[PDB]
């Protein structure tokens, strides 16, 4: 035979590599009067409609944990909570010698000197802090703020709001992202109907450090996920498949007065402290929890050798790292998870599990990394609904296993929502033969 | 290509050869209907690698169009497969994996060939 | 359905030199999918050459591979002594992959 | 890094049974990852028998229907491990056995084509004696 | 093309057709010897939208020129005017206020069209 | 063009016209295969000037393609100069300054004899 | 202003006032 | 701004040699600048003599051989200065002569092309009797 075939390019001939960009963020229509951290000066462009395109009978190796679309978005988070901060106000004048003891939560009762908007003239403030904003440095006793080693605290600038709405991540001219679209998918090895999109479902850019909150939801299973199980360091993801309730609530009336620091600054605070003064609850309703919680042993069981499964509490220590971090309105909760996680499974109520929050107002909401934030009380009686549906689990080094509940990094809890993405290069022009003499 | 700035989308990956050319073409009639430094950054490049792959569709006198034939003999070097062989039991992204070790020396002789060719009509 | 062979089939040399192993197939592989190995006997295989000439990351910098249609080669420029042993080629395109019947270098 | 270990050194019977095992410690799953079984005779070159690619055990028509692999990856106490079983071991099957790990997860490396793969990784290589 | 960076001019809108289309041409003529933040974004989605109407003039075998005759039956369902009667008695603004209700319609039928053109070349 | 946006490179600039034309040829053979605000400025302005060069192509029917001849009698006016004379004794950067005085008007003509081309094109 | 007069390149020993962390508590530095 | 002066006016016998100055206070040097020596009979046009341009001395077919033309650049105590040298002033050579800088930096200023250029700024014209 002779088989003269010959040159032809074509221009689109669906060709990927594995790369990465940059991304750009793309909202909802909602946006004007709204100032909110997370998707206002950052992403002007929304996207009014999906347009998803189903690959027939391709297999697409996916690799979370060593995905840099997470890691990327936790720099733009970072950022793009910095470049909405700066332009609000920097509280330099609290760090104080601060006359705090209580007054009828027992959070404690302060006051302290400012200057006022007159430089010579001087201010004498009331106000009322908590325990774990405060140290004590050595009746009436003397504390300060805790974030006068580092950092300068800044006010949110309350017309600032922190809704987390849905931040979609739509890729430049050129690139796709590769939906995995796969039930009881593991976030690791191939996928089955991977399939092409713009942009990646709406993810809600919340900060939890024990437990997720308000994520999307897997279907049929409920997924475990690790960078290396046999590394009892690495965090374990863990995803349900039902929604879990829970309400987060402070039921007590704190109302909201400001002083004049300096010119334009108004630093707000607590004022009167009436209600129900307890400290802030969340509940949980022990059915759901408990059906749940089962499954996550079963399919924990699945994993670890099928073994005797004990979920110790939290190690303790300093109540960011260690507890359960919480975005309620403009207030923030650490919520002490103990009676969540105490079992040992190898006969709890179909009642109700109530879990106090101690809560927090000046955070160094991600550690070290980034700039902190005066958090403002907002008026008073408060009430959040929110859908428990993560878990992140660290087992230890010790015939029993233990799943002692810790976070890890902070890019983490957006691991959950960002594994069936992959950012994908095309390369559209390919060069193949046929039979042609022309041009 | 399909993308707000314009540029390829993956119509029919999974799809072997005999129907992909098909949604090659279906693809390009669909597509041109459909049709903060980050986002300037990303476009920006994105301009630029466009500009880039139309002139090399320039400079082989494909003028910016899919399924431009040229002049080169396809050596057997590059492949010793026959085209039914690849083109009714294979995709594409395979293909562009087998022969990612020639795609330079492609460019280069497609473009000896287009300025060999239109200096040859240049003499003609 | 191939039978690889190679040139040499055993070959010496010492230290400081310049050596040279091609292998042949009985189909001509397209995509440079080729593989070479080596190993002190008793030891275990280490793959320094995938692809024709793609080296990895440890393999030192001396080795080369090159490509010429069905015979591809490899080249050692300042050959150090521990180096010896035996070499593998490797066709991997169709199922089973079929490797070389190994050359042994060893000092005159 | 990747590293890999198997089960030592074993003398059978023949018309036993044998299986050998394989410890990836430093694969972060065999998802993606796919290992490899290589026979070798002794001093005759190395011969392929199996591999496991994405979970779909395959062995060669030489081994067809006889031999079996096995492979459970990333668990608490064993890293992903597997594992080469053979009956009926002849006079032939006297022999040094491999396990190794190829990386698939970037597509155009060119460690892997397809089904079949340039192995990355070795272990110890287990004699087998009949 | 007549900007800065290269877009067309207005000439002459109030003219009827007949005249319009002398001075397209008297237009392209004069048009290319004539030829912070907030400077550089408007240029890029200038080059944007540019690359984009050049695709369109590129995925109808037009290759970024003027006056490009395509083969396309030109519905009277789209338009059952007769010639004359449009290109004497009409400007151009009122004419695509008139086949807004199309514009999508008619790429889609060009894109058939070229692809049907150059795989019909393909095969002759 | 030979740059990361592409953009021709001077192959061999003091070489007299005759081996720079070969030159230019094999200026393009090796230059497709070789293909914080400053950095996105100028490669903006860049794609500018770069889509600017392809419409002057562009509205000569050339295309975006190098050795592009066209139809204008080229006036003694302009130039009394011998093809060889001029051809085996000169560069080309001091034939450009010979004739900067006229580049406006030559693409004066160039536009309309590519327009006059296709409308006589249109009426046959 | 700076207390500044040398104590054993004779460069010089300067004390002079600060304010720490906390405002209201005041430093004195060498 | 660039100005330019020269000796003064000298009578000499015939059969004599001369040499006149060219003293251009303003001239960074005379590598990228060039200068230029023009004679002029008394009320006869101007008539071109020669040339430094990039440190190559030139004269007309008019003057090869006989006429010799020097420049030193830019020194401490000295302007960058040319010199024009005539050896066997005929009656002809009773001239007005003249010195001229022209820039030649831009390439497409067009106040030069490739040797021959426009005369930016003169002097102050040296009579010769003969
Ligand atoms: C993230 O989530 C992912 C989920 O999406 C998750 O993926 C899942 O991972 C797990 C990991 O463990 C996978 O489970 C493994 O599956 C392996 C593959 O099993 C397939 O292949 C075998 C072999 O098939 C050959 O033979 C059959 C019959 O002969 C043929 O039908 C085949 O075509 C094939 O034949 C070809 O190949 C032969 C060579 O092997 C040739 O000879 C032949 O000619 C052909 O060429 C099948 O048996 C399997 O069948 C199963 O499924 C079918 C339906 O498909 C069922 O009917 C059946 O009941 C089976 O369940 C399947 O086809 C398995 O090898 C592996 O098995 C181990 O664990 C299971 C526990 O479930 C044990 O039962 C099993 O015995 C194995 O344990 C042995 O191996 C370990 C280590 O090797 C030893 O330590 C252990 O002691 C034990 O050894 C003992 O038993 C041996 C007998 O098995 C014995 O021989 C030994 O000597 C010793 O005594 C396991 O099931 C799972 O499939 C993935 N699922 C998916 C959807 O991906 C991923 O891991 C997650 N990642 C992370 C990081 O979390
Ligand atoms: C930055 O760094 C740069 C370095 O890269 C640096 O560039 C250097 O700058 C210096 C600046 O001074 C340059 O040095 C000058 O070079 C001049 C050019 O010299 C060339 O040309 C002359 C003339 O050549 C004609 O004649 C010969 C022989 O007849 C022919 O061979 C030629 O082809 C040519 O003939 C044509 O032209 C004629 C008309 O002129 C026609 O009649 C003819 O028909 C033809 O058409 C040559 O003589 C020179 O020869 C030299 O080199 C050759 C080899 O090439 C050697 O063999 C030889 O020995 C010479 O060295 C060369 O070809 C010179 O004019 C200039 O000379 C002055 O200074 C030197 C000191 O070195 C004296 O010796 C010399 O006498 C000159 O001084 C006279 O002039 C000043 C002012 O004019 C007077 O004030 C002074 O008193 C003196 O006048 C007296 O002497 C006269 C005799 O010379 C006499 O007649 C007078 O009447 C009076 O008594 C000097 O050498 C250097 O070349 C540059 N180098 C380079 C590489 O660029 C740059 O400056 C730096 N810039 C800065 C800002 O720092
Ligand atoms: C998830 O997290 C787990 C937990 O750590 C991690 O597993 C560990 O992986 C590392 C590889 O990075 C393993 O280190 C290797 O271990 C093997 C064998 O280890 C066994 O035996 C030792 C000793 O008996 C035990 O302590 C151990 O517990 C295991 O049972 C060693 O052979 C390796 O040695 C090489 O590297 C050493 C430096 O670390 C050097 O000594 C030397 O360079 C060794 O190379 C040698 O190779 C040949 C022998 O193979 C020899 O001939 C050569 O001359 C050369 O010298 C290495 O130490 C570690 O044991 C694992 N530990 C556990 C508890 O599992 C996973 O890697 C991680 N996975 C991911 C994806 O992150
Ligand atoms: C490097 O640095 C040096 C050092 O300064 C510098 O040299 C100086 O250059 C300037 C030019 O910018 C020279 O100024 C000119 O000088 C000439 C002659 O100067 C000589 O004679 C005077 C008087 O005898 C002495 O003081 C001097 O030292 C020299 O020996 C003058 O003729 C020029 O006059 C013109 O400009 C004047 C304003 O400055 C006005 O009076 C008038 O506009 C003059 O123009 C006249 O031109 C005709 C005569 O030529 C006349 O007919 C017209 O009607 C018109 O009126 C001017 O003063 C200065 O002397 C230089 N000094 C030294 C010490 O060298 C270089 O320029 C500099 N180079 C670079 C590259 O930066
Ligand atoms: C087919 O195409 C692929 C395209 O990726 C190609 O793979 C590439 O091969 C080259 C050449 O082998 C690799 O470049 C080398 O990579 C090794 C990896 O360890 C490095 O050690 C090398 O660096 C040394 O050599 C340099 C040049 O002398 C020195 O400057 C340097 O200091 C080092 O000494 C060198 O970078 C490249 O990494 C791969 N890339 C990939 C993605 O595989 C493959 O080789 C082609 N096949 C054939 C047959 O041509
Ligand atoms: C996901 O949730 C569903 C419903 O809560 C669980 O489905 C049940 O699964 C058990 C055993 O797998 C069955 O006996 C039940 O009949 C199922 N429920 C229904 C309504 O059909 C499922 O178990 C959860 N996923 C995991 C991995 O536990
Ligand atoms: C969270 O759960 C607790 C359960 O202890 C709820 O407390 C009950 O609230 C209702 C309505 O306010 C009262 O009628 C009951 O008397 C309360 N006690 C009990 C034991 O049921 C609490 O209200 C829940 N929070 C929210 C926001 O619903
Ligand atoms: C992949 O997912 C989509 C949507 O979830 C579903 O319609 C499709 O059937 C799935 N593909 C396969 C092969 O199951
Ligand atoms: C989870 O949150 C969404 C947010 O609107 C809500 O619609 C949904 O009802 C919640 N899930 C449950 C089980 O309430
Ligand atoms: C809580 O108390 C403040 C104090 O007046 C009051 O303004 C506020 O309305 C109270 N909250 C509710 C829910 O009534
Ligand atoms: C949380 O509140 C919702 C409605 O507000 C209620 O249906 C649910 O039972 C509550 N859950 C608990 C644990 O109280
Ligand atoms: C572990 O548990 C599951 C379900 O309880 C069971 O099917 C499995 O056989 C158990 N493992 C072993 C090794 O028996
Ligand atoms: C393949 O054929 C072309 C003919 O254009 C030749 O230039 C090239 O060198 C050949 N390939 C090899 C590897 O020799
Ligand atoms: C592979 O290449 C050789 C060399 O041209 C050729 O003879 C052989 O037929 C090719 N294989 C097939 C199946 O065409
Ligand atoms: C007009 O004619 C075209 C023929 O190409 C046809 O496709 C189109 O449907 C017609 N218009 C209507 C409204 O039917
Ligand atoms: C308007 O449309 C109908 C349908 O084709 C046609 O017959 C009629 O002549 C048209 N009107 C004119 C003035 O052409
Ligand atoms: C040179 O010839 C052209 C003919 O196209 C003419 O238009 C032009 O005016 C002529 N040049 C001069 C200076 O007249
Ligand atoms: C220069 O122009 C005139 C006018 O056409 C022409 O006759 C003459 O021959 C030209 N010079 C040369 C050397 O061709």
């Amino acid at each position: 035979a002779t088989n003269n075939l010959w040159v032809t390019v074509y221009y689109g001939v669906p060709v990927w590599r594995d790369a990465d960009t940059t991304l750009f963020c793309a909202s909802d229509a909602k946006a004007t009067e709204v100032h909110n951290v997370w998707a206002t000066h950052a992403c002007v462009p929304t996207d009014p409609n999906p347009q998803e395109m189903h690959l027939k009978n391709v297999t697409e190796n996916f690799n979370m944990w060593k995905n840099n679309m997470v890691e990327q978005m936790q720099e733009d988070v970072i950022s793009l909570w910095d470049q909405s901060l700066k332009p609000c106000v920097k509280l330099t004048p609290l760090c104080v010698t601060l006359n705090c003891t209580s007054a009828t939560d027992d959070v404690r009762n302060c006051s302290f000197n400012m200057t006022t908007e007159l430089r010579d003239k001087q201010q004498k403030v009331y106000a009322l802090f908590y325990k774990l904003d405060i140290v004590p440095i050595d009746n009436f006793s003397e504390y300060r703020l805790i974030n006068c080693n580092t950092s300068v605290i800044k006010q949110a600038c309350p017309k600032v709001s922190f809704d987390p709405i849905p931040i979609h991540y739509c890729t430049p001219a050129g690139y796709a992202i590769l939906r995995c679209n796969d039930k009881k998918f593991n976030g690791t090895g191939p996928c089955k109907n991977v399939s092409s999109v713009q942009c990646t479902h709406g993810i809600k850019p919340v900060v939890s450090t024990q437990l997720l909150l308000n994520g999307s939801l897997a279907e049929e299973g409920i997924i475990i996920r690790s960078e290396n199980l046999t590394n009892n360091a690495k965090t374990i993801i863990v995803h349900f498949n039902e929604s879990v309730k829970i309400n987060c609530t402070r039921p007590s009336n704190n109302t909201r007065t400001g002083i004049h620091i300096g010119p334009g600054q108004v630093f707000y605070k607590t004022g009167d402290i009436i209600g129900d003064i307890r400290k802030a609850y969340c509940n949980i309703s022990g059915a759901q929890w408990h059906k749940v919680l089962g499954r996550v042993a079963n399919k924990l069981k699945e994993h670890f050798n099928n073994k005797t499964i004990v979920f110790k509490p939290s190690s303790g220590g300093d109540p960011e790292i260690t507890m359960h971090h919480f975005n309620c309105r403009g207030e923030f909760f650490y919520c002490n998870t103990t009676k969540l996680f105490n079992s040992t499974w190898g006969t709890r109520d179909n009642g109700t599990i109530t879990i106090p929050c101690r809560i927090k107002q000046i955070i160094n909401m991600w550690q070290g990394v980034g700039q902190a934030m005066y958090a403002p009380p907002i008026k008073g009686v408060i009430k959040c609904l929110s859908n428990i549906t993560g878990i992140l689990l660290t087992r230890d080094g010790g015939n029993n296993e233990t799943f002692r509940p810790g976070g890890g990094n902070i890019k983490d809890n957006w691991r959950n929502e960002l594994y069936k993405y992959k950012v994908v290069q095309i390369e559209p022009l390919g060069i193949a033969p046929t039979k042609c003499k022309r041009r | 290509g399909l993308g707000a700035m314009i540029f390829g989308f993956l119509g029919a990956a999974g799809s072997t050869m005999g129907a992909a050319s098909i949604t090659l073409t279906v693809q390009a009639r669909q597509l041109l209907s459909g049709i903060g430094i980050k986002q300037l950054q990303a476009r920006v490049l994105a301009v630029e690698r466009y500009l880039q792959d139309q002139k090399f569709l320039g400079l082989w006198g494909c003028s910016g169009k899919i399924i431009c034939c040229t002049a080169v003999p396809w050596n057997s070097s590059w492949s010793n497969k026959t085209f039914e062989e690849i083109w009714n039991n294979m995709t594409w992204i395979e293909w562009e994996r087998e022969i990612s070790n020639y795609t330079s020396q492609i460019y280069d002789i497609l473009t000896i060939s287009q300025t060999q060719q239109e200096k040859n009509e240049k003499d003609l | 359905d191939i039978q690889m062979t190679q040139s040499p089939s055993t070959l010496s040399a010492s230290t400081g030199d310049t050596v040279r192993i091609s292998c042949r197939a009985s189909q001509s592989i397209t995509g440079n999918w080729v593989a070479w190995y080596q190993q002190r006997p008793g030891k275990a295989p280490r793959l320094l050459i995938y692809r024709g000439a793609a080296l990895l990351g440890g393999v030192p910098s001396r080795f080369r591979g090159s490509a010429a249609g069905t015979d591809f080669t490899l080249t050692i420029g300042n050959l150090q002594a521990e180096d010896f042993g035996t070499f593998y080629c490797q066709q991997y395109d169709t199922y089973p992959g079929t490797f070389g019947q190994g050359t042994k270098v060893e000092v005159k | 890094q990747i590293h890999l270990v198997q089960s030592g050194t074993e003398v059978k019977k023949p018309g036993s049974s044998v299986t050998v095992s394989c410890k990836a410690y430093g694969v972060n799953t065999f998802g993606l990852y796919a290992v490899n079984w290589v026979r070798q005779a002794p001093g005759q070159s190395l011969e392929y028998i199996g591999q496991i690619w994405r979970w779909k055990s395959s062995a060669s028509h030489h081994f067809r229907g006889r031999v079996l692999i096995s492979a459970v990856d990333l668990t608490g106490s064993s890293p992903p491990i597997s594992s080469l079983e053979i009956k009926n071991l002849t006079s032939d099957d006297t022999a040094v056995y491999f396990c190794t790990t190829t990386s698939t997860y970037d597509r155009w490396s060119g460690l892997h084509h397809d089904g079949v793969m340039a192995f990355s990784s070795w272990g110890q290589g287990t004699l087998i004696s009949v």
